[PDB]
DNA sequence: TGTTAGTTGGGGGGTGACTGTTAAAAGTGCATACCGCCAAAAGATAGGCC
DNA sequence: GGCCTATCTCCCAGCGGTATGCACTTTTAACAGTCACCCCCCAACTAACA
């Protein structure tokens, strides 16, 4: 897919990452090593290197070429994507799961009020993108999955068409999406670096790319990448905000979304047996807003001032039927 | 001040450029003569000009029309959107009363009957002139007065008056519901 | 107040001064028509000579003389719900709604341009009715105006309106030989004109004045068909013993008046099935609830129905469409009760707004039409007729000559029942959409259910929730939880039934037309299709009535049949039904139980509610005799009309069904049962009848254990493939035993004769293959030859052949194979099938056991699935050929934009459904836009994959339906009664020998014929032999001349063989 | 049981209808494309449509 | 070649919101002299609606 030959990017990236580099616990975890060139930068820059390489191929390449030196590779045949398989995962050699991988390497478990355990860096996929966002929000807010440890910092590189619609506000009114919401309420989040697409080397199962057309013709619509950190929020779970609630939350944004050009009130009073205007004034807020006029926090804002008016039972009309 | 009144002025057209000029002449020469009369005539001749004449005297619109577009232009520019809210607030609220003073009037040109008026508004409408003060509120407070000092015997006469024009009012509603049935206006047929 | 009189009386003056100079403007002015409302009746017409007769021949009786004078000079959306209007305004007495339109609409240019011939003719006839001379002249000047030459209806309505309002004017008829100028014949105006019988009768008055010598030419009696197979069924010099049912006249005729008054109410109510609550206070609060049950919504929704049906008018005043009659159509109490009464049974999970819509216009059309019945006069013609039919098939009753039902109704006088045909898809829409956002908007409730004291806010009893599901969503109709908590808190008689559900209780009406039959007054279509499709009917129409006739007949001698309830049976399931159900042997337990618990809760819910109708239904329809109609399919295969009680059913409901009409059993009586309950245990398939009936004489004990004391016993009758059919037969073997003379007995109980795998058999048939008519049961032998068992056995060389080389097979597949794994792939070869799908079945299977290694589950399955298809091919070679050769036809008529198009030996044509996705459609609307996909476009292209992937196996259903009526036919002679589950057929336990005899003869009658050489000849002389194009003629005719050539098989063998269909 | 309302006679004043002839901005209805990716393993098997 | 899918019928179920363009009729106003009409103040009743 998407792989580097550059020594230039890599020493750049390896000072990047590296920061403060004095990590007693697990330091680094990169998402797909391929030809290894960024593992020999950051074992020369001091830190070491645990390639999780989704391929079969080039496996004992990185481990052949990295168990004479004290930084050690100690490569595991996984993928950053693809754990915790659910209706399945009795035989599985690509994909693997969520605490093989931490039983090989002694991290066991910290509560998520603790500091930054670990450091994951990688890519995204070329396409799906937007799945992946969905799996590691879905793990992120039901605490379980990866993230069932104290936190994580998964710095990668991201689209640029897809980080238009990462972060929003206020305005912004073609690219304001659901997403956009969940991303900045989950993790602030923070851009480092910039790279195009003529610098990285396109690659196929087989092997690297041979032709020079489709590489041109690839390069030629030069996607700006972006490197993105996400770190959590240390208060995100609260007491009305539970990780065994979010659902509705997200069924709220999917909803109040669902009709753009409309009002709170209307979607309020399809969604709740309650008074709109109530909780409208209540937050502060009039009536004659419009959706795409609120901050990111207005909706955590709305959602968490409903719950407490406990005098009445029937509050939110969701179901695990509307699952479908 | 009016977001309205501040808009800049309407290009004038030609036909109504050239009834304007001729207005004055035609008043001066014509001083007893009616203002529709002179319209019509005014007309007349318009219809008597070719349209040769008509298309010089349009390219003169035609520039005004572009010099009003650059007015309109700057003066959306300046506007605030909180002035062309208010503005469009205005608009709709004059939209709404134009309707309501247009239904006002069709239902008042069909013949609907007035109200029948009690006994205290017979002796207002009767004894208004005979009534001290300058001031027509002074007027209406004298009258209410002595309506408020009549006895039972004296109102009698306007109860029966009040009476009278209570029928009168029901032989006119029966004959107005009978006519509008007749064309089929259900909605203006009472409920009760 | 004097003066104030007097200007006031002034002003009036010159107030009533003004109206009547509006009196004087004419109506094509703005301002009068925008000040006082009116309808325009006069026409405006454009054109010199036409307004000049507007002055002059309206300024004038030449008006009468006009009408005579006139008479010698793909469809949109919108052209359809205009057609509906006229329609419907002639039906409902408003002529003047639709006269208002027309001229509105010929007024301005582009709504002139929408209107066609009918949509004059429609108004024109309506006027008629009412014999106004001057309103017909002013719609033939329209017809006239607008280019329209006008037609033989059009004439037909002016010769009525002379007929009407007797004046004994001479020119009566005046100017007929203009007609025959134009060139139409007088005796076509009766005929084939779909005006009522009351205008042919007019017309008829009329048209006797001119000349006295006309006289109707005279009818004829129904010609019979003389078609090779269906030639000794319709044939004379025949002596026939035809069956008769058991019971009285009076019982027919009480149970006659039963169904109508069942029909005519249109609704049942029926007992509930489950334990009654216990009476508490909270009992009696919400019994007491009604307040607000139905009278604070049925106000509400009189109120919103009475605006919405004055807004439409007045809408309709100013020029536009609208629903106004199709409102009017039906009174205010029944139109409320449909949503009172839809309201009801809402589950938690509610339903789409698109389902519910389509749910509510066809509840309002059946309604409209029984109720149009009811006002026109024809339920008394229908009963008149229907005493009289009845005195055929009577027991009490004699005839002079015997023959079948459809002939007797036939010989009496002609009811004359037409129907008008339903209304097109987008007024349904429209219709159901307006009631739908009626009743969720009308009905309000206050949400202060717990304390009235807590608050006073009224909220909606729906709510419009989105469903999301991969990208897309869906509008749900959610029910409020307090309503919810309400419905299941107390109190569950909560049932009700339409009258199409429930069966019948008197003879059906035999199917004369494909029109008429079936119920008595609610409407059924013969084929079932879905909505919008209508060529089915268009095709079925066009063909000569005759070729049809042994079909219908077919049909109404598999609804003459008569059904009882056994009470002995379903005892015992209401017994654990009530109870905690054991969900062992298919009873529902509760959902109680007392992620995936979510869904254990969905499926138990799911299946507990067709659970509790059915059972309903059993317990109401109790100690009472129903009967069931039937129809015919897209193909051909025939279905019961109700979907609750149909015997095409599970376990449980054929538990149930027992015949009333009986039948002694004699000489070879009780072994035919005996072999039935063997093969209803499972247990013993692979024997002859000699041993299967020594096996059942050595389980004598273990019958009467499982019959005499079924509940609580030995348990026997749980371990037999199915278990009830089981229970109820070993019930009735030991009542039959214990007789005095057991050959005397009287026999209720149908017994099974089934095919196995008929889809090759009818391929063996038709390919002549000898090897495969050994593998399926076609040729004498003296034991049963199963063809999984075969396969199963045949694999099992290549599995040694392969595996002694010792590759990873010998690790599975000389371990592990049988015919269980094997079954799935060869019952669904004779319909459509792949590698890809029968290799996850497989998969499915070798991951099923649990002593298996599932590390080799994916190498195995490919070399299972590659085995299986090649042992099938080799035992079976013209199936593979004639499957090829159908699917290659498919495909070369699919590339054109032609459905594929045959016709059965028995003479029904059969078309496809099968055309890509079209233009969806969308309502815009308050409070939601719904969309659907109109399937009556035969504007959009066929789609060639659901056309080559379904010809082969929709020819071999009809086949199968073709021989299936054969032997029904066959068998209503010899006085059998035969009922058809498809390819299990079911007579009474003494006369299944002749229903073999018969039914062997008919299938070598069927396939003598050559029925791949006519349907080539008929593919041939349809769609081929055409200028068209070149490719068509040189690639169609090549392909479908060519026909797989036949083996060696003497056909005359199946007449002695005793396994097939056994 | 709680809520609107029209004249009753003056009095000040903007404003629609009566007279107008001719081009011209805008609402209505319809159709169509884009988004709306709320997720969830591949181990590879053909074969015909585009 | 690049790509998509996978088993016929009955039963049940079968997607919405939003921006832009096309064809066309309907106001409409371009502006102005003149005449009653209505908005509102001085307080009320019964007719009507809810």
């Amino acid at each position: 897919k998407r792989y580097v030959t550059d020594r230039r990017l890599a020493e750049t990236l390896a000072q990047i990452y590296l920061g403060k580099p004095s990590r007693p616990p697990h330091l680094l975890l990169e998402c797909n090593p391929g030809p290894g060139i960024l593992t020999q930068a950051l074992l020369e820059a001091g830190a070491k290197v645990v390639a999780l390489e989704s391929d079969k191929t080039f496996i004992p390449h990185l481990e052949s070429l990295g168990k004479n030196l004290d930084g050690k590779l100690r490569v595991i045949h996984c993928d950053f994507f693809k754990l915790d398989p659910r209706s399945g995962g009795v035989i599985k050699p690509p994909a693997m799961s969520s605490r093989g991988l931490f039983k090989n390497l002694g991290i066991e478990a910290v509560p998520w009020t603790a500091d930054i355990p670990l450091k994951v860096v990688g890519m995204f996929p070329s396409r799906g993108e937007k799945r992946a966002l969905w799996k590691l929000a879905y793990d992120l807010y039901s605490c379980t999955s990866i993230y069932k440890f104290g936190r994580i910092e998964v710095n990668m590189f991201i689209g640029e068409k897809e980080f238009q619609k990462l972060m929003a506000d206020p305005g912004n009114p073609d690219l304001y999406h659901v997403l956009s919401v969940i991303w900045q309420l989950a993790c602030e989040i923070k851009v480092l670096h910039m790279e195009p697409w003529s610098s990285f080397d396109i690659y196929t199962r087989k092997g690297p790319l041979e032709n020079p057309k489709r590489r041109e013709l690839l390069d030629q619509l030069q996607q700006k990448l972006y490197l993105i950190q996400m770190i959590p929020r240390q208060n995100l779970f609260t007491k009305n905000l539970t990780p065994m609630n979010y659902n509705i939350f997200f069924h709220l944004l999917k909803h109040c979304f669902g009709r753009r050009s409309a009002t709170v009130i209307d979607h309020l009073r399809s969604l709740t047996p309650l008074d709109a205007r109530d909780i409208l004034m209540q937050i502060g807020k009039q009536e004659d807003e419009k959706v795409v006029n609120m901050h990111p926090q207005d909706f955590k804002t709305l959602f968490e001032t409903i719950e407490r008016s406990k005098d009445c039972a029937y509050k939110w009309l969701y179901d695990e039927t509307l699952e479908d | 001040s009016s977001v309205l009144a501040s808009s800049p002025k309407k290009p004038v057209s030609s036909y109504l450029r050239f009834s304007k000029e001729q207005l004055p002449i035609f008043k001066a020469q014509n001083p007893d003569a009616k203002t529709t009369e002179l319209i019509r005539r005014i007309a007349q001749r318009w219809r008597e000009l070719p349209d040769s004449k008509k298309k010089i005297y349009q390219d003169a619109y035609r520039a005004e029309w572009q010099v009003y577009k650059e007015e309109i232009s700057r003066f959306k520019e300046q506007l605030t959107p909180s002035q062309i809210m208010s503005l469009e607030k205005e608009i709709m609220d004059k939209h709404l009363k134009r309707k309501a003073m247009t239904k006002k009037k069709e239902l008042t040109l069909l013949g609907k009957p007035k109200r029948p008026r009690s006994a205290y508004n017979v002796y207002v409408a009767e004894r208004f002139q005979e009534a001290k003060g300058d001031s027509p509120q002074e007027k209406l407070k004298t009258v209410k007065e002595n309506w408020k000092n009549l006895s039972d015997s004296e109102k009698e006469l306007y109860i029966q008056h009040a009476k009278e024009d209570e029928t009168r009012y029901h032989n006119e509603m029966k004959s107005w519901e009978e006519q509008m049935i007749e064309v089929g206006r259900k909605d203006l047929l009472r409920r009760t | 107040w004097a003066k104030i009189l007097e200007k006031d009386k002034r002003t009036q003056q010159m107030r009533m001064q003004r109206l009547k100079a509006k009196l004087q403007m004419p109506f094509q002015s703005g301002e009068f028509k925008a000040l006082t409302r009116r309808l325009q009746v006069e026409p405006r017409l454009l054109s010199k000579q036409m307004a000049g007769c507007l002055e002059d021949c309206t300024r004038q009786s030449p008006w009468e003389e006009q009408l005579a004078r006139l008479l010698q000079e793909q469809l949109s959306g919108q052209q359809q719900r205009l057609l509906a209007f006229f329609k419907c305004c002639l039906l409902t007495d408003q002529l003047p709604l639709a006269h208002h339109l027309l001229v509105v609409h010929h007024g301005q240019r582009q709504k002139r341009k929408l209107l066609t011939l009918d949509m004059y003719n429609a108004v024109m006839l309506g006027w008629a009715r009412q014999g106004a001379f001057k309103e017909l002249v002013y719609v033939l000047f329209m017809v006239k105006d607008a280019g329209l030459t006008p037609d033989l209806l059009s004439y037909a309505a002016a010769l009525q309106c002379m007929g009407r309002q007797d004046q004994d004017a001479g020119t009566i008829e005046r100017c007929l030989e203009q007609m025959s100028q134009e060139g139409l014949k007088l005796q076509a105006l009766f005929t084939a004109v779909l005006l009522s019988e009351e205008d042919r009768a007019t017309v008829l008055k009329a048209v006797h004045k001119v000349k006295p010598t006309f006289s109707l030419p005279p009818q004829l009696p129904p010609p019979v068909n003389t078609s090779k197979l269906l030639r000794d069924v319709y044939a004379k010099d025949g002596r026939v013993s035809y069956p008769k049912l058991h019971l009285p006249l009076k019982t027919l005729q009480c149970l006659f008046e039963k169904q109508l008054h069942m029909e005519l109410a249109s609704r049942v109510c029926v007992v509930s099935v489950e334990k009654p609550t216990l009476p508490s206070k909270e009992v009696k609060h919400a019994r007491k609830t009604l307040k607000t049950l139905r009278d604070q919504w049925e106000k509400a929704l009189c109120r919103a129905l009475r605006e919405t049906k004055n807004r439409l008018e007045r809408e309709v005043y100013e020029g536009r469409f609208s629903l106004y009659p199709f409102l009017c159509l039906l009174d205010e109490r029944e139109v409320v009760r449909m949503l009172l009464q839809v309201l009801q049974a809402l589950p938690a999970q509610g339903e789409s707004f698109t389902t519910l819509a389509r749910e509510l216009s066809a509840r309002t059309f059946s309604r409209h039409v029984v109720q149009r019945q009811r006002v026109s006069g024809q339920v008394q013609a229908l009963q008149n007729h229907y005493r009289k039919y009845l005195c055929l098939l009577a027991s009490d009753a004699e005839v002079p000559e015997p023959c079948l039902p459809r002939q007797y109704w036939e010989e009496l006088g002609a009811p004359e029942a037409l129907r008008e045909q339903p209304w097109p898809l987008p007024v349904q829409m429209e219709l159901g959409k307006l009631l739908a956002e009626m009743l969720v908007q009308a009905t309000q409730m206050p949400c202060s259910l717990d304390k009235p004291h807590r608050s006073s806010r009224l909220v909606p009893v729906l709510y419009h929730v989105y469903s999301f599901r991969n990208v897309q969503q869906i509008g749900i109709l959610k029910p409020h939880p307090a309503y919810v908590q309400l419905l299941e808190k107390a109190a569950e008689p909560t049932l009700t039934f339409e009258a199409v559900d429930v069966p019948m209780l008197c003879p059906p009406l035999p199917w004369t037309s494909p029109h008429s039959g079936a119920f008595l007054l609610s409407p059924t279509k013969l084929m079932r299709t879905v909505e919008g499709a209508t060529q089915h009917q268009e095709l079925l129409e066009t063909c000569p009535p005759t070729a049809l006739h042994g079909a219908l007949d077919a049909l109404t001698q598999l609804g003459n049949c008569a059904w009882r309830v056994n009470g002995r049976v379903l005892d015992l399931v209401l017994q654990l039904f009530q109870a905690k159900g054991c969900p062992q042997l298919g009873v529902p337990a509760p959902p109680s139980e007392a992620a995936h618990c979510q869904k254990v809760a969905r499926e138990m819910h799911s299946l507990r509610a067709e659970a509790l109708y059915r059972l309903s239904l059993a317990q109401h329809l109790r100690d009472r005799v129903f009967w069931l109609p039937h129809n015919m399919d897209f193909r051909g295969r025939t279905y019961p009309c109700p979907p609750h009680f149909n015997h095409l059913g599970s376990d449980v409901a054929r538990a149930l069904l027992e015949f009333a009409q009986g039948r002694p059993l004699g000489p070879h009586g009780l072994d035919w049962l005996k072999i039935h309950l063997v093969n209803l245990t499972g247990l013993k398939k692979r024997e002859p009848l000699r041993k299967r009936l020594a096996f059942a004489e050595e389980v004598m004990d273990d019958i009467l254990d499982s019959a005499d004391q079924p509940l609580t016993g030995r348990k026997w009758w749980m371990g037999a493939e199915e278990p009830w059919q089981t229970l109820a037969c070993c019930m009735e073997v030991a009542n039959a035993v214990r007789a005095s003379d057991p050959a005397a007995y009287v026999s209720h109980l149908p017994v099974h004769q089934d095919g196995s795998c008929n889809g090759l058999q009818h391929y063996a048939a038709l390919g002549r293959d000898s090897v495969g008519a050994a593998s399926v049961n076609l040729e004498p032998s003296d034991v049963p030859q199963d063809v999984y068992s075969g396969v199963a056995a045949q694999v099992e060389v290549f599995r040694r052949q392969d595996a002694q080389r010792g590759m990873r097979v010998a690790q599975v597949l000389e371990g592990f194979i049988t015919r269980k794994v094997v079954k799935q792939t060869v019952m669904t070869v004779v319909y459509g099938v792949t590698r890809y799908g029968g290799r996850l079945q497989i998969e499915k299977r070798l991951r099923e056991l649990s002593d298996f290694p599932q590390e080799f589950v994916w190498e195995a399955s490919h070399y299972l699935v590659r085995q299986v298809f090649k042992s099938l091919q080799e035992m079976f070679s013209g199936t593979r050929a004639i499957q090829h050769w159908l699917t290659e036809s498919a495909r070369l008529i699919s590339h054109m934009g032609s459905v594929v198009e045959w016709v059965t030996p028995l003479g029904v044509p059969v078309i496809q459904p099968y055309r890509l996705d079209s233009k969806v459609k969308q309502i815009g609307g308050g409070i939601q836009s719904i969309t659907y996909t109109h399937n009556g476009d035969i504007s959009r292209k066929p789609n060639t994959r659901k056309q080559k992937n379904g010809f082969p196996p929709n020819f071999i259903h009809s086949l199968d339906s073709s021989h299936m009526m054969l032997t029904a036919l066959h068998c209503y002679r010899k006085g059998l009664t035969f009922v058809s589950v498809h390819d299990c057929y079911w007579t009474h336990a003494a006369d299944v020998s002749v229903m073999n005899q018969v039914c062997r003869e008919q299938f070598v009658r069927l396939h003598s014929e050559p029925i791949l050489q006519d349907l080539s000849r008929f593919l041939v002389k349809r769609f081929c032999s055409e200028p068209q194009k070149i490719l068509e003629a040189s690639q169609l005719k090549e392909t479908l001349q060519a026909v797989p050539k036949p083996g060696a098989f003497d056909l005359e063998q199946v007449k002695r063989s005793t396994y097939f269909f056994s």
